[PDB]
């Protein structure tokens, strides 16, 4: 057992009835005195290091060639002047095991934290030394964290794509299904998580070229996609991850759900394909009134109306579908379906729940399309247009496939530096740069939507960490007040930066003129409701920072009207799995699952306390499972009212609560305006 | 006063070897000396034989003669574990670690090994001597079964535990620990049934039954010593294993309500280190807040 | 050719009574008429009594006389399911639906019932007649066992399946469906063991064993018709139950490798809704011609 | 039970110790006087029938519009003038259950045998009334039988494709793999059996752009193809059938074979994809000498040499592969691999065996490409060039994917009518028409190869029927002499028709100039060896027909040199599974499996005696399992010497014989020049 691992395991050993949290710090020192410095490759000067990394195909020549060597050296010096120290052993371990650049033999460390941050900053700035230094100060203060793809791969020649969330629309044809399989394989090859909408696909027992009972339904397509994702597994590094979304009014919805049951046969169950269910308000109304619902055959609806079932508003179309004899449908019990969803989420955490009307009643780009499905993490909610992939030697009709750009603000570090505006604007600029530098040659609709929509996702993390280190309970009304104010400022500065980029470049996102930004509707609740903190403690937390008022929001609305907005979407709160370790932050805006988490690496045990955990804030670091899920829903809705896309919202349940409690949480989330529900993790 | 709690414990302990992936032991197995691998294969083969007969013969025959549907259900469950779970798990281990020829050879070796044949002859003989409505013949077979569960398995269990305790062959070791956990409760349960019969006897009859139990233990013990030397001398562990089997002989006697027979000794500390959701319907009030 | 495959299917079907909550059946039980409640109780007691014979005698006696370690293990597993799982499940259903005094009276009635006794004792008689090392007597008992597993239970299963297909007594119906699924595989497996014996016989002996099987089927079938009218006339279902008996008799015959005896009939839709060549190395000079 | 069913079952009820074969005839009468005539749909005249079939989308109106109604009436009258009678109940039953056109609800019969033959002939003639009458006389005499796709689908609006088999080359890339999956689904949707060569795909543990041990090998692609064929299953009517072919020198050859082991795990086992193994002469030489062989990693060979492993001759490059340190290889025992092949074929009948050198030593188009794999029935052996399917928005390099049209000569009817020449030429014309009117819009390489190669497959059926009905034992040397003469005549007249078509159209197949037809090498054995019958009985059988001599072959060689050949490939002997029933013929050139076959249809059982089976020819209808497989190999080699493509050669084995006997049969087949071995069916 290594010395740093012993020093880390000494945390659980209680002295005077208290955990030895400070010992973790010592572990970090050991982890750097015994391992990191010994296995870190050192060079006589930075010029030699850069030459070795470029020549050995570690870095890219293009992004480094935009700067003189003096500017690169100045950026590296700015990164190293902070003298950044990892506060916990797990932060440094996760960085140097997951993100630090290693030799081809994987035994030496080529990149420190400062080196990786400097390289990512130089990639972000695209030739501006001052902008690169600003990015270096942003990331070394740990105010902003690029996502795992961006942070890991920026500036590296041997790399995947910087985007890892992809949403694909699948049209109801064999050509479109095969193209979707191909694109899923290509994007998993790039290292991205792929979500596919299967609602347009006709159900099982439908007609193919006017022969009856011929379609295999969406379950056969799910089997094909599951095989494709198993095959494309990042060159045998990570398990291929894919998601499939189906509307709850699709007839296959039960069989869809049956793919996640343990009792399902081998020809029914898909193991590497996550599933999500899109639930329109009509289904919730039918379940609430206990009226029996109807699941429709999509192809009959398409034949009758010329549009797909998921392309029209089910609230106004459901009665017409039911009363139409030419539309084929099957009787179901919506309450039974809700109970089945709750039971499946209890067993396996699936499916993801998308409340379609909750997403689309605040969607700014409904003119382009309504949000029909979400991503693999159930937080990307954007307009998508299906593509018509025709036969060979025939021109395809390329639509819009969602691929947003991830990046997370560290709420604790951002707010302690009183730099919400600067961090949000710099993160928006970096996300815009990464979106502009993304070029996928095997996903035509993804590339077209990236060029047109210019959608980015700016998330936040360390919400619970910040609240606990400031003596605020996550379920307290003060925490929701802080979340409201902080995320309203984040939205304000994100919109301001998007409008500034649109003014500078002279271009907005495609079909912006029809958006609620152009019409000013988006700013309605912002020009009438003041989002300043209602509690003195939160106001003192925001001291030293200008909180945008209704007049500031009116000025921003006028600015957007005059200049437009560059990004169709700006904010989405991703789970932030492993980057939260490196940043010493709690994951996403979720409450912490455990105060101290026990992990097993190799044959060794390691202990990670939550950041800033001590005896004084032990009570404020309440575990997520012990919390009331209604108050967690309230906080997530408070944040969601300022996020244009969704939030990865995992439910944290105890083994005692039943499926009725899960359904109640889901229905309260639907009532409170929650757009997506990610997971049902049972303790 | 006890069958229901044993029923619940037995069914809650239910497992299958396929739950444990064994390919993780491949390297620590490859690294053992030829002597070590030989002893290991033979040890598990001896265990397989014991469980084969405990499942095919011992547990079913005791089940037949014990009165009460719940007692029979426990004994039937234990019988199933012996041959459908325990005996089979050893083949899972063999099929992972060893080539077919080595597997064939070790099963041929059990057939011709004189100590293993002697112990099977003695134990199975007592099982087959049970006479209907004759509680004394039943007691004798239950003593034999306790000695199989709580004493005889242990010359075999030593070696997987010895490796597990050093961080070697830990997947196979996990299987063995599950088997051992089962046998411990099987030995206690059968011990309690034996005590029931013993407690019905006159003092004179009891004195004879203690003589039977002690004579049988000594006879099995002397044979087990020779078996232990035969297997463990090539790996240098015979004396250590002997201490372990004496320790477990005392546990078998205690399961039968008798005083320990061997003096306490220090056991190798390595071996000591080797040791749907509820559904409610949705009410109309759950849709309003 | 088949024991390992059946081993797999058996162990993967493992379940426990506690998994199904029974209390919610009281919400439909209270709405049944007296005749419906009476028939259900009587059918349930019939199944319980027959299944106890299978757990205490039928499966263990066959396991005793069949040669082969793997077959004995599968048979032990099946005996375990009868005694540890099925018997507890039937008891649980009873305790949920009736008070203690009502359960005792129903069992007293069914214990004295002429048609239940006739079939129970016919089957038990054949199990008691098995002789050591006599494969003919073993075959006859296997035929009896297949007839119980794949045929005699079904006059009883009809009613719970009938309710289950209508949305009534869903919790106990789920339990019955799991039990029935076990008995189906038990019948198929024992059927294959019987065919193995049958195929070892001369042509004259085969014809004699066929006559035995058909004669036995006829005796049991004629008693089933009487049993059926006795229980189901009061709820108007006997005609449809008779079709279900014949359909399951044909399945039992097919399990024994025999032709169907009865013409094909459709079944009540509510009940339906409820329901290696020798490897020889190349010796060289096989490449030259 | 139906009356005809009882009459057919009366065959096995022996009278005076003999089977009642004549009862079968009675059955047909019953089957027509009680079922077919009552279930047929009669119109006032042919005009109303044709109009009803055209407007109700049963028939394509284009092919019928090329004839005036008087010509169509004359063709139908020619078809009905023969007064064709089905001699067995099963012939009529199979036609009216599998090939006769029925209504949309399948309650009535719209097409008689004469109607189907007339429609197929009118489609074949393409506006020529005299040619349509010639086709009608050819098919009503049952001299020629179009394949099941062509016979069933010709002239139908709801038809699929007329091509039976498709062969795809899969390049070693994710884009090519995805395109192969798409094309396989498209062609299975069209109803054709798809064969894919997986020998170019790099093995398991190869590098995908410098990251090693990343590839899943051919087994992952096999699983993808298996799921694709499961999904595309002819709209749920016929199970999707695919074939995968791998060279025996591929490193994955064991894992490949492990896909068919009965003990294979679910993550490896493949159940709807047939497997074939391509064995060069080098492997047989290594196994014969007992020298340990080496399987190779295709990607290392491609990197070192610039060509794929299966793209070059292993007999000359195996030593270079072994001695090359930059080529990665694994040691295997070739005799153990042969024994594994024999064991697998005993257990499941797989893999198909393709003796590559036997195919390519007489292959006429080696200049275009060597034959590297076969079809799903292991009788199509043609040159194929792999396609380079590139990224989206990049032009793809379209290669040649094999596809040929099947058609079988009925040997008994052809020789009874003494019309080998006329039948062969008319069948060649019909297959040329089927190729010309075939246009597949989703398989580009298949379309290009169909347009360029112009390959057709002209098979033969009722070899054993003709031999047994003429008192010739199938294993006798007289039978092999008859096969030699008959198939030399078939080859002569097929080459003559191909050259005549090339002359009349002024065009040959692509790259004909480099073929052995152009250089005259193909005719060598035909201009030096006489293939006239050596037995007086066979010569009498061939009386009334001009058997080509060496002078006729020299004249044909000169004619080909002057005019060229229209078809790259002309003759391939398919299994002819179910269409042999309608023709009252034994399946293909294979010997009969059983004299009387008991088949269960619905709840009834029927007995089909072999065509012409009686007391006097009972022992001439020797069952295949009772025959010496060495003499069957001799027969198949004798036929194969005159067939440019392969023959679907099924091995018929007894349960008593060992895997060593199967290996001996395989090695004797390789020694005798057998190109492919189809199945190892054990009694
Ligand atoms: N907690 C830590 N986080 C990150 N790096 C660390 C940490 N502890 C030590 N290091 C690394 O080890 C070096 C030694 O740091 P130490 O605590 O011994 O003193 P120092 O005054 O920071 O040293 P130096 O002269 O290297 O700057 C640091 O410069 C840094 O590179
Ligand atoms: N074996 C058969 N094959 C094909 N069609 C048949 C067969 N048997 C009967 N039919 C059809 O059923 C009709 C019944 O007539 P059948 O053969 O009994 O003789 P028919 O009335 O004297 O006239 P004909 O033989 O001249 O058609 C036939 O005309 C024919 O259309
Ligand atoms: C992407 C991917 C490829 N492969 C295998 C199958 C293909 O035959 C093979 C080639 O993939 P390619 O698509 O050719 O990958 P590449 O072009 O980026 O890499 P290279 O330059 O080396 O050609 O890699 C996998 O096994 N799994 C995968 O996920
Ligand atoms: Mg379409
Ligand atoms: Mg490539
Ligand atoms: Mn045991
Ligand atoms: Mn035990
Ligand atoms: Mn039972
Ligand atoms: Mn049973």
């Amino acid at each position: 057992v290594p010395k740093w691992i012993q020093l880390n395991n000494e945390i659980m050993i209680q002295k005077d009835g208290k955990f030895q949290f400070d010992k973790d710090k010592e572990a970090v020192h050991s982890y750097f005195v015994d391992y990191i410095n010994q296995n870190t490759v050192f060079f006589h000067n930075l010029k030699e290091k850069l030459d070795y990394l470029v020549e050995n195909q570690y870095y890219e020549e293009e992004f480094l060639s935009l700067y003189s060597f003096e500017d690169i050296k100045e950026v590296f010096k700015t990164a190293y002047a902070k003298k950044f120290r990892f506060p916990s052993f797990m932060s440094a371990f996760k960085f140097y095991n997951d993100y630090a650049l290693k030799t081809n033999d994987k035994k030496k460390i080529l990149e420190r934290y400062e080196d990786r941050i400097s390289i990512v900053a130089l990639f972000f700035a695209n030739g501006d030394t001052e902008k690169a230094k600003e990015y270096v100060n942003l990331m070394i203060n740990q105010e902003y964290q690029p996502s795992t793809p961006t942070f890991l791969n920026a500036g590296r020649k041997r790399r995947g794509e910087l985007v890892s969330c992809f949403l694909l629309e699948v049209n109801d044809s064999l050509n479109d299904i095969s193209r979707a399989i191909d694109i899923s394989m290509q994007l998993s090859k790039l290292g991205g998580g792929v979500s596919l909408n299967l609602s347009k696909l006709r159900a099982k027992g439908e007609a193919i070229k006017d022969v009856e009972n011929a379609t295999k339904g969406v379950v056969g397509v799910m089997k094909l996609l599951d095989n494709a994702f198993r095959y494309a597994d990042q060159m045998g590094q990570r398990q291929g991850s894919g998601a499939a979304y189906l509307n709850i009014f699709h007839r296959d919805i039960n069989d869809f759900l049956d793919t996640k049951k343990i009792s399902a046969d081998e020809d029914v169950r898909v193991k590497t394909l996550s599933i999500g269910v899109v639930i329109p308000d009509k289904f919730v109304e039918l379940a609430r009134e206990d009226k029996a619902a109807y699941v429709f055959y999509p192809h009959t609806i398409y034949k009758e109306y010329g549009q797909h079932m998921d392309e029209m508003d089910m609230n106004e179309m459901y009665d017409k579908f039911v009363d139409n004899p030419r539309v084929k449908k099957e009787k179901i019990n919506p309450r039974k379906l809700l109970e089945k969803l709750a039971m499946l989420r209890s067993e396996s955490g699936y499916p993801y729940i998308m409340f379609q009307d909750n997403v689309n009643k605040v969607h700014a780009n409904n003119h382009i399309s309504k949000v029909k499905f979400s991503n693999l993490c159930s937080e990307v909610l954007q307009a998508s247009q299906v593509s018509s992939y025709t036969d060979y030697d025939e021109e395809d009709e390329i639509g819009l496939d969602i691929s947003c750009n991830l990046g997370s603000l560290n709420i604790l570090n951002v707010m302690e530096h009183k730099s919400i505006e600067k961090t949000v604007k710099l993160a928006t600029d970096s996300l815009t740069h990464v979106s502009e530098t993304t070029d996928i040659r095997n996903a035509p609709a993804v590339r077209r939507a990236n060029k047109a929509m210019k959608s980015i996702g700016l998330g936040a993390m360390n919400l619970h960490g910040y609240l606990a280190q400031n003596g605020i309970a996550y379920e307290s009304p003060e925490a929701r007040d802080f979340a409201n104010t902080f995320f309203m400022m984040v939205n304000f500065y994100s919109i301001q930066r998007s409008a500034e980029i649109a003014k500078e470049k002279g271009e907005t996102f495609d079909q912006y003129e029809g958006s609620t930004y152009a019409t000013g509707e988006y700013f309605d609740k912002y020009v009438s409701t003041d989002f300043s903190p209602k509690y003195e403690k939160i106001a003192n937390l925001f001291e030293g920072m200008h909180i945008p008022t209704t007049e500031d929001w009116k000025k921003l609305k006028a600015f957007v009207a005059e200049h437009g907005m560059y990004h169709s979407y700006r904010l989405c709160i991703a789970p932030t799995g492993s980057i939260s370790y490196v940043q010493s932050s709690t994951a996403s805006v979720m409450p912490i699952m455990e105060r101290i988490e026990e992990r097993t690496y190799g044959n060794s045990k390691t202990y990670y306390p939550m950041p800033g955990l001590a005896s004084n804030n032990w009570f404020f670091y309440k575990e997520a499972y012990d919390m009331d899920m209604f108050k967690v829903v309230d906080m997530i809705a408070t944040i969601q009212q300022h996020i244009d896309q969704g939030i990865s919202f995992t439910l944290f349940l105890k083994d005692t609560m039943t499926t009725r409690d899960l359904n109640r949480i889901d229905l309260y989330a639907h009532h409170r305006g929650i757009k997506t529900i990610y997971y049902a993790r049972t303790k | 006063d006890f069958t229901q709690m044993f029923y619940n414990q037995n069914v809650k302990q239910f497992w299958l070897p396929e739950e444990i992936a064994l390919n993780g032991d491949l390297l620590t197995w490859k690294y053992l000396g030829k002597n070590e691998q030989d002893t290991y294969m033979k040890v598990l083969a001896g265990l397989t034989l014991l469980d084969t007969e405990q499942g095919n013969t011992g547990m079913p025959i005791v089940a037949e003669h014990v009165d009460g549907h719940q007692r029979k259900a426990v004994l039937n469950f234990m019988a199933m574990m012996e041959n459908a779970v325990h005996a089979k798990s050893y083949s899972n281990i063999f099929m992972t670690l060893a080539p077919t020829e080595t597997i064939n050879e070790v099963f041929e070796w059990v057939k011709q090994n004189k100590y293993l044949q002697k112990k099977a002859q003695m134990i199975v003989g007592l099982y087959k001597a049970i006479q209907k409505d004759d509680e004394i013949s039943l007691f004798k077979a239950m003593v034999a079964s306790v000695y199989l569960e709580s004493f005889l398995f242990y010359s075999g269990f030593y070696y997987p535990l010895y490796f597990y305790g050093q961080g070697k062959l830990m997947q196979s070791g996990e299987i063995i620990n599950l088997i051992l956990r089962d046998e411990a409760i099987h030995g206690v349960y059968v011990g309690l049934l034996a005590q029931e019969i013993y407690n019905k006897q006159t003092e004179e009859k009891k004195a004879e039954l203690r003589e039977f139990a002690i004579d049988l233990l000594n006879q099995l013990y002397e044979n087990e010593l020779e078996y232990t030397e035969d297997l463990y001398d090539q790996v240098g562990l015979s004396h250590d294993v002997k201490k372990f089997i004496r320790y477990n002989a005392n546990k078998a006697l205690m399961n039968l309500g008798f005083d320990p027979y061997f003096e306490e000794e220090d056991i190798n500390p390595i071996v000591l280190n080797g040791l749907k959701a509820t559904v409610e319907p949705l009410k109309d009030d759950d849709f309003y807040f």
